[PDB]
RNA sequence: GGGGACGGGUGAAACAGGAUGAUCCCGCCGAGACCGCCGGCCGCGCAGGCGCCUGCCAAGACCGCCUCUGUCAAUCAAGGGCGAAGGCCGGGGGCUAGAAGGCGAUCAGACACCACCGUAUUCCCGGCCGUAAACGGUGCCGCCCCGCGGCCGGCGCGCGCGUCCCGCCGGCCGCCCAGGGAAACCGGGAGGCUCCGGGCUCUGGGGGGAGUAUGGCCGCAAGGCUGAAACUUGAAGGCAUU
């Protein structure tokens, strides 16, 4: 049987894409296939903001935030709880939940 | 810290001096260890580079100012004082991810500038595409025409304001801004984009015995 | 569809259902006839020549003004191309492809269009010598196709 | 665009106005005034190419380089021999690339 | 006649690496080249290095084995963008 | 007769007096006959011309370079063989050339060499083939040829020498300091074997 | 007024106090000379351990406060702090030490050159 | 991959083949 | 240059590295690859494939048209060209990973996974090879076919008028009413088909033996393309449901 039309990539009007690597397996996934959740975060955790916020003798300086692109491979993204293996009803949901 | 006072006991700190374009000048303090051998203290305290924050260097507005970092050379070790010039400007990596974002389509031009003091500057200039004000399509994607004008307007306003621009003057037109601000106007013109900035000014190739220079820039309040 | 291409498109030109000619029009046969002919003296193709009279003169269509279309009125006076506009046209594309080829040998794209090119330049003139509108003498051949330009 | 018009005038000029190919003919013609304009080429041999270019200075008649080679431009004038020099003694139809 | 086109000389000897080399380097010495002075293809060489047109009559300095060669082309091009610089 | 290059024969104005002196140069490829070869500080960048290093802006292939000024020649003289220009130091007036090697050595930026490569590339892409090409190619240059190995030779005529079952017999590596006839196989071999 | 390298990646933290030019060092010590167990060397336990000896010597030296730079092994590889950074920070606040600029200093790649582990990855 | 495996098995199998033809000629 | 005891590595480790001062930090420098984030239900290409910056060259599809010709067409053995990666050949190059090799830990044994070092390779130029789950597992040209979307490139209409709106043509797509199908599903077809016939090529005929044997052709080789039989067997398989 076929499980998913999109064939688990986002491949259209295309026969090759970049390869990019898992960033905790170091797998070769092609760029459709990918995990990708951008992640924006801040340099210190919450806990410690408020002690690095006071310590800051600058007059008006925010814990800069730290912008990436997580990039993970499937079996990477599902053992790390990244993506969760759904019913063959809800696999067709796209909109991202929660 | 260690001179009023193993290898720290040793030392000296000789403190370092900014241009006088910036309004806090003083930066930093050097450590540097006692003479000794053939490393006399101010040969080794002569070529260091310090990177400031202009939030640092002009102590005001740190929204309009901190995000941009200037690297400044030590040229001479002069009456104890490290004197600094412009080794280059640069935008910090926070700058640089919050600029990005899907949707938009990102023109980045780099030009080799010539000064009339002989240094050769790379200017890294990132710029980015908006949504219009009444837009029905979500993605703020130009077609290949609107790209081209736009890496024109970038490339043609450089010549206008660094291409004749000397040292002296480029650090006060890096740190007030107006180069971005030009930018901004030809490339708005042609399209809605913003964040049209400089990311980075380095300096391909810096002239010896700077040290006339370095008198007017990190001196010299009047000129 | 493209003869040499998957591509899939229709951007015709549809010739009105009046065959008569319009009200505003003031040539007569004779004046749009002697604009082809001296069109023909600076050289313009049958393609160029109709256009002409479309845009500068108002003969949006020459057959519904005239009785024959533009290559009838040359043939008549003998002025119609020796070889068929089609072809010629062709063959400049492939001689233009050549020239580039002989500056970059690791083109294989560009190598692959000539060998579209160069075949309808084979399938027209074969029609084109089956219907005699080219001497059966005719051959392009590729090497000498520089000469026959 | 200028080069489009060169291949252009050139062969409009082959099958409406009269011209000369050779040095020999060329040097004949300029300095009887009956030449246009003269294009020489990349690979014109050099004492030939300051006679001309003397030559033309004192009969005031325009002389421009082709872009490349005899051979190139041979083959531009239509013709399967070298032409180092070719004058245009007379152009039937379009003469615009004589810029300067 | 049929793969040793010019290596026939040669014989069943020398094995066929060597034949295979000598027919692309023998194919390019015995070659006739373009002169870059005459743009005729009457150069052809009369020693390693030494390549003599045959119309133009100039002798230029070249590769053992063809009138340009890959390195030699790079370092014309290199030179003249660095002397238009300089 | 024994070089794999040409030379090329130059005429300059005799400068001391009023005669045509006449050069033997090795040629850069791209010489020909009737070309202009410029000499001296203020040279032109062309292939043949002679520039000081200094003045040769860097990533130039250059032949016959001086390694100390006004030697006239000593370096990238083979078929093919170059030098490139790689960085100038105008505080200690020196250049660092890329040896044909790959080596890399300061030399004095007053030091002369010729724009251009040797010409005569690719001479040894051809195999010799036969025993009698390889014949022609010595008899130019030394008696070097035909060479024996000292395996097939005597204990008297070589340290190799000869046994029953032609062996070297001891390791072919021989240090720095070994004697005039004891300097026979590999010397002072950092390492050995193919990798 | 001096620069805080907390280096924090998987295998161990290094937290250095240098100042501006970074050419000289005002003191250095990193988590895994403070514990026995290789695998704790990243964690923050020793890096809250290790800081509190650097802090000591930087408030022996004149250096009042520090601007972190806090990397992460980056490169071709990382791109995500080890759990050293945060507990590092917290012990130079927790010990006097303004905190007067915070950055992030990975090395980071515009292109790259290919990470160990095959197309088929660490197979763990 | 047992197909793959069994095709590599042939092909080093095809090989010895060959090679004992060639001693016969 | 600084400074001082460990650093790597992991699931935990261990072999390597470090007072010849490593790791770490900075100041530089060399070399070779690589083109990040932007970067996609984006686009282009005949497929394989395609992403630095500038300049140059030739092309290409789409669209618009009262331009030209006048069937010049559709598919196709034979025949030509192209064709990821790995491989091969003759040179260049050699950073990174890294088939082989070696190694430390494992485990009954691992020679494997994991750590470390590493040759071919990776990369360039000139040829070979001719294969991939080369996929949409769906040949090509043509026709009608039901709505509701998104994107993309042209074009035109409306309006004061904004990257607005409605269409048109072409491409990429999602969802889908019928219809079909053994279902899965497909509906820009896999619909208009037992009510079975628009045209052209290719291929299959239970599971193996076997893509083997042999002959041929091709390749430098590896191997490609073509291609059996004797013999054995009651199932092999598809998609659904507990």
């Amino acid at each position: 049987p076929v499980k998913r039309r999109n064939n688990g990539r986002s491949k259209y009007n295309c026969g090759h894409t970049n390869i990019v690597r898992c960033q905790n397996c170091h797998r070769c996934v092609p760029k459709d296939k990918v995990i990708k959740r951008f992640t924006i975060r801040n340099i210190v955790d919450n806990t410690i903001a408020d002690d690095v916020l006071n310590a800051c003798v600058i007059q008006g300086f925010a814990i800069p935030k730290l912008y990436n692109k997580v990039q993970y491979c499937v079996s990477c993204s599902i053992h790390n709880h990244i993506v969760r293996v759904r019913s063959r009803e809800d696999r067709k949901i796209r909109t991202p939940p929660k | 810290k260690i001179t009023q006072r193993d290898p720290y006991l040793k030392k000296e700190w000789y403190p370092v001096i900014a241009p006088a374009h910036f309004k806090s000048r003083h930066i930093g303090q050097t450590p540097v260890t006692k003479t000794a051998g053939l490393r006399v203290a101010t040969d080794v305290i002569n070529h260091r580079v310090y990177e400031v924050n202009l939030g640092d260097l002009n102590p005001g507005a740190e929204d309009l100012n901190g995000n941009t970092k200037f690297y400044l050379q030590t040229q001479l070790v002069s009456d104890g004082k490290c004197l600094t010039n412009f080794h280059g400007m640069d935008i910090t990596r926070h700058k640089y991810g919050s600029l990005f974002r899907k949707g938009c389509d990102c023109i980045d031009v780099f030009m080799d500038i010539p000064t009339t003091d002989g240094y050769l500057l790379r200017v890294f200039v990132i710029a980015f595409t908006d949504r219009f004000r009444f837009q029905r399509r979500k993605n703020c994607h130009v077609k290949g025409r609107v790209i081209r004008m736009m890496r024109a307007g970038i490339y043609e306003t450089l010549h206008n304001e660094l291409g004749k621009v000397s040292i002296p003057v480029l650090v006060t037109k890096l740190s007030n801004f107006e180069v971005n601000a030009k930018l901004t106007e030809a490339l708005q013109k042609i399209t809605m984009c913003r964040d049209v900035m400089i990311r980075r000014v380095k300096v391909v190739k810096r002239p010896r015995n700077t040290m006339e220079l370095l008198s007017t820039m990190h001196d010299s309040n009047q000129v | 569809g493209r003869m040499h291409s998957k591509g899939k498109g229709i951007s015709r030109s549809a010739i009105p259902y009046t065959r008569a000619p319009a009200p505003w029009n003031k040539y007569t046969p004779e004046d749009v006839c002697e604009q082809i002919c001296k069109l023909a003296k600076k050289g313009t193709p049958p393609s160029r020549i109709g256009l002409i009279l479309r845009d500068q003169f108002a003969i949006g269509q020459v057959k519904n003004v005239t009785g024959s279309k533009i290559v009838r009125i040359l043939k008549a006076k003998g002025l119609a191309p020796e070889i068929p506009e089609d072809l010629y046209c062709m063959i400049k594309k492939a001689v233009a492809i050549r020239k580039h080829l002989e500056r970059s040998r690791r083109d294989k794209d560009s190598k692959f269009r000539l060998i579209l090119v160069e075949s309808r330049i084979h399938r027209l003139a074969r029609y084109y010598r089956q219907a005699r509108r080219l001497p059966p003498t005719f051959r392009y051949k590729s090497d000498q196709a520089a000469a026959l330009l | 665009k200028a080069q489009d018009s060169i291949s252009l005038t050139l062969t409009l000029v082959v099958k409406s106005g009269k011209y000369t190919l050779g040095t020999d003919q060329a040097i004949r013609n300029i300095r009887d005034g009956k030449a246009q304009l003269v294009f020489m080429a990349n690979n014109c041999p050099p004492l030939v190419k300051s006679q001309v270019d003397y030559l033309c200075h004192l009969s005031k008649t325009p002389v421009r380089v082709f872009a490349g080679s005899s051979r190139e431009l041979g083959i531009a004038v239509g013709r399967q021999f070298n032409v180092s020099i070719m004058t245009i003694l007379e152009a039937g139809d379009a003469d615009l690339t004589s810029i300067l | 006649t049929k793969k040793v086109g010019l290596t026939g000389k040669y014989g069943t000897r020398y094995g066929r690496a060597a034949r295979k080399q000598l027919l692309k380097i023998e194919t390019s010495q015995k070659a006739k080249y373009t002169c870059p002075f005459c743009a005729k293809d009457k150069v052809r060489r009369t020693a390693c290095g030494i390549w003599t047109c045959r119309s133009c009559s100039k002798t230029m300095a070249g590769g053992a084995y063809s009138l340009h060669t890959e390195p030699a082309n790079a370092a014309r091009a290199t030179i003249r963008r660095l002397r238009l610089a300089r | 007769r024994g070089r794999g290059a040409p030379l090329a024969r130059v005429q300059f104005p005799n400068m001391r007096g009023e005669g045509r002196v006449n050069e033997l140069f090795i040629a850069p490829e791209g010489m020909y006959t009737g070309q202009e070869v410029f000499s001296g500080n203020k040279a032109t960048l062309h292939i043949g011309n002679i520039l000081p290093v200094g003045n040769i802006p860097e990533g130039t292939y250059v032949c016959n370079v001086e390694e100390k000024p006004m030697d006239r020649g000593c370096l990238a003289r083979a078929s093919g063989t170059y030098c490139l220009v790689v960085a100038h130091n105008m505080e200690t007036n020196k250049t660092r050339i890329r040896l044909p090697s790959g080596q890399k050595k300061l030399i004095s930026s007053k030091a002369r060499a010729m724009i251009g490569l040797v010409a005569g590339g690719g001479r040894t892409d051809k195999p010799l083939l036969k025993a009698g090409n390889a014949y022609h190619k010595y008899k130019a240059k030394r008696n070097c040829w035909p060479v024996v190995r000292g395996v097939a030779m005597n204990p008297v005529d070589h340290p190799h020498g000869g046994g029953n079952h032609q062996h070297i017999g001891v390791s072919s590596c021989v240090p720095r300091n070994a004697v005039p006839g004891q300097k026979v196989g590999l010397i002072a071999a950092r390492r050995t074997g193919c990798s | 007024f001096a620069v805080c390298h907390i280096y924090a990646g998987k295998n161990d933290t290094f937290i250095h106090v240098t100042d501006l030019s970074g050419r000289e060092t005002i003191g250095r010590v990193s988590g895994g000379m403070k514990v026995k167990r290789h695998c704790d060397e990243p964690s923050a336990y020793a890096a809250m351990q290790a800081t509190q000896d650097l802090i000591e010597i930087i408030t022996d030296r004149g250096i009042t406060a520090v601007h972190i730079k806090i990397r992460a092994d980056g490169g071709t590889g990382k791109r995500v702090y080890g759990q050293g950074g945060s507990a590092a920070i917290r012990a130079l606040v927790r010990g006097g030490i303004k905190i007067g600029r915070i950055e992030d200093s990975t090395p980071i790649p515009t292109d790259r050159t290919r990470h160990k582990g095959g197309r088929r990855g660490r197979r763990l | 991959m047992r197909a793959k495996w069994a095709k590599k098995r042939m092909r080093k199998l095809k090989r010895k083949r060959r090679h004992m033809k060639a001693r016969s000629k």
